[PDB]
């Protein structure tokens, strides 16, 4: 049935975090459930509802934001805990139900020699509320004087390169990372699988 | 996450190049990983960010190298200034510095001597007992010091202390002390230090009989 | 023109409570990585903790929670407030400017920190008067002990403080019954070791003791 779990799952384009591609959707809908956990990931945790039982709650509408980091990192997604993506690149708020999935990526993401297509905002003023990209690649300072938007000691562009060797530790390969944000805004129920 | 620091030290002269090998326990990416130099007591400052970007006031004679399993500081033309101890720290969740690498000035081989200093009885009267074995001015720190006391182990009892390299000639004094009480110096006859080094070609030793001058 | 201003050491009983300042020059403490490593004595480089340009902090995983690590935006300021402390943190507390992928790249002077159960206590001082070991060649070597004095730091000086050449200063060792100890060794022409106005000098503030003591043969 229609539903558009492909384009964002199997993709091909996966953004930057700094600028995590949201994705509103209205799925496909059936009397049996809507999607299958994993046949081969890396990572997956389904908060509120166990990972096992996504379909258990009918959703209004979702937002599958999907992004790439490094292994480890996958970490500091979840909420409750404040790692450098979680204060700056992507916060989950601390009270939330949805869920996050990261499989491995070395063997399409990893361009031989370095890649660098990947960024990520290292520098950031203060704390992100919850779901607010950042986009502005505006130059950053971290003291007293302004910089007109040109670089210096203490003027940083805020994003920067993960840089993926196909050679790297099982927590540096690039995990591809799609998080389900299940909204609970009150109108006519659209995401979900069965009856 | 472990970054070993091959090799344990490295030893240079004025002007001469040095390579200094980090070594992950996995192997890893090459921007994240970095390169400190430590003088001794003075805070770290930085050498080297991303895999060999060097960094503002870093002089060009400086390169980082390689990615992977390894990654290797360069220097091409020497200098004291840059006599040092470096530390990798690749920032994986958090740093995590290698156990560093004592960069000290190639010297000709010298033969550390080695003195004796006991306790008396000024010293005595304290109820405690200190026996000083001394070395001066010797290359490298690859020396070995044992205290034979009626030619047996006295190990744990004895503390082990040595100079920094000496920034005028660049050089190692050592000494070390056992701990006996006055019953401990009382009840043995002899007391010996004996010293192996890398500058002598046979263990040399200083032996004393107690109470004799 | 810019760095970090580091003060306030410390010398503590275990299972206490402490706190080091750290304080910013241009930098905008609210606006950066900044962290606390330590260097434990004369043993490696551990980073301790980080505070982030927002409230967030995260600890070496050997202090974990044991530690603060606070902020004062208003008057730019950063604290090390440490609770329950432990006899091996004995270290050199360093406040850095971090930049992660550019690495941490202004570190303030640094300041130290002494944990353990042992109390205040001035020194002992016992000569090291030489003898024909050390006579080859004029290669006098004598020198005076320092045992069982605590804490770290005194200084050494010889000929009244007129002779800070051809000194040896062997460092401290803390060791089994944790009273600090140390020696230290001068070299001097034959000639010199049986007569010679020989005064070695031990000066220690914590027990603000200044003895300028006399080293002699002994026979």
């Amino acid at each position: 049935n229609l539903c558009p779990f492909g384009e964002v799952f199997n993709a091909t384009r996966f953004a930057s975090v700094y600028a995590w591609n949201r994705k509103r959707i209205s799925n496909c809908v059936a009397d049996y459930s809507v999607l299958y956990n994993s046949a081969s990931f890396s990572t997956f945790k389904c908060y509120g509802v166990s990972p096992t039982k996504l379909n258990d709650l009918c959703f209004t509408n979702v937002y599958a934001d999907s992004f790439v980091i490094r292994g480890d990192e996958v970490r500091q997604i979840a909420p409750g805990q404040t790692g450098k993506i979680a204060d700056y690149n992507y916060k989950l708020p601390d009270d939330f139900t949805g869920c996050v999935i990261a499989w491995n990526s070395n063997n399409l993401d990893s361009k031989v020699g370095g890649n660098y297509n990947y960024l990520y905002r290292l520098f950031r003023k203060s704390n992100l509320k919850p779901f607010e990209r950042d986009i502005s690649t505006e130059i950053y300072q971290a003291g007293s004087t302004p910089c007109n938007g040109v670089e210096g000691f203490n003027c940083y562009f805020p994003l920067q390169s993960y840089g993926f060797q196909p050679t790297n530790g099982v927590g540096y390969q690039p995990y591809r990372v799609v998080v389900l944000s299940f909204e609970l805004l009150h109108a006519p129920a659209t995401v979900c699988g069965p009856k | 996450i472990v970054l070993t620091q091959s090799p344990g030290t490295l030893s240079l002269s004025p002007g001469e190049t040095a390579t200094l090998s980090c070594r992950a326990s996995q192997s890893v990416g090459s921007s994240y990983l970095t390169w400190y130099q430590q003088k001794p007591g003075q805070a770290p400052r930085l050498l080297i960010y991303g895999a060999s970007s060097r960094a503002t006031g870093i002089p060009d004679r400086f390169s980082g190298s390689g990615s992977g399993t390894d990654f290797t500081l360069t220097i091409s033309r020497l200098e004291p200034e840059d006599f040092a101890v470096y530390y990798c720290q690749h920032y994986g969740s958090s740093p995590t510095f290698g156990q560093g690498t004592k960069v000290e000035i190639k010297r000709t081989v010298a033969a550390p001597s080695v003195f004796i200093f006991p306790p008396s009885d000024e010293q005595l009267k304290s109820g405690t007992a200190s026996v000083v074995c001394l070395l001066n001015n010797f290359y490298p720190r690859e020396a070995k010091v044992q205290w034979k006391v009626d030619n047996a182990l006295q190990s744990g009892n004895s503390q082990e202390s040595v100079t920094e390299q000496d920034s005028k000639d660049s050089t190692y004094s050592l000494s070390s002390t056992l701990t006996l009480s006055k019953a401990d110096y009382e009840k043995h006859k002899v007391y010996a230090c004996e010293v192996t080094h890398q500058g002598l070609s046979s263990p040399v030793t200083k032996s004393f009989n107690r109470g004799e001058c | 023109e810019v760095q970090l201003v580091e003060s306030g050491g410390g010398l503590v009983q275990p299972g206490g409570s402490l706190r080091l300042s750290c304080a910013a020059s241009g930098i905008t403490v609210s606006s950066n990585y900044m962290s606390w490593v330590r260097q434990a004595p004369g043993k490696g480089l551990e980073w301790v903790s980080v505070i982030y340009s927002g409230g967030s902090t995260f600890y070496a995983d050997s202090v974990k929670g044991r530690f603060t690590i606070s902020r004062d935006n208003s008057k730019n300021t950063l604290y090390l407030q440490m609770s329950s402390l432990r006899a091996e943190d004995t270290a050199v507390y360093y406040c850095a400017r971090d930049l992660v992928v550019f690495g941490m790249d202004v570190w303030g002077q640094g300041t130290t920190v002494t944990v353990s159960s042992a109390s205040t206590k001035g020194p002992s001082v016992f000569p090291l008067a030489p003898s024909s070991k050390s006579t080859s060649g004029g290669t006098a070597a004598l020198g005076c002990l320092v045992k069982d004095y605590f804490p770290e730091p005194v200084t050494v000086s010889w000929n009244s403080g007129a002779l800070t050449s051809g000194v040896h200063t062997f460092p401290a060792v803390l060791q089994s019954s944790g009273l600090y100890s140390l020696s230290s060794v001068v070299t001097v022409p034959s000639s010199s070791l049986g007569t010679q106005t020989y005064i070695c000098n031990v000066n220690h503030k914590p027990s603000n003791t200044k003895v300028d003591k006399r080293v002699e043969p002994k026979s």
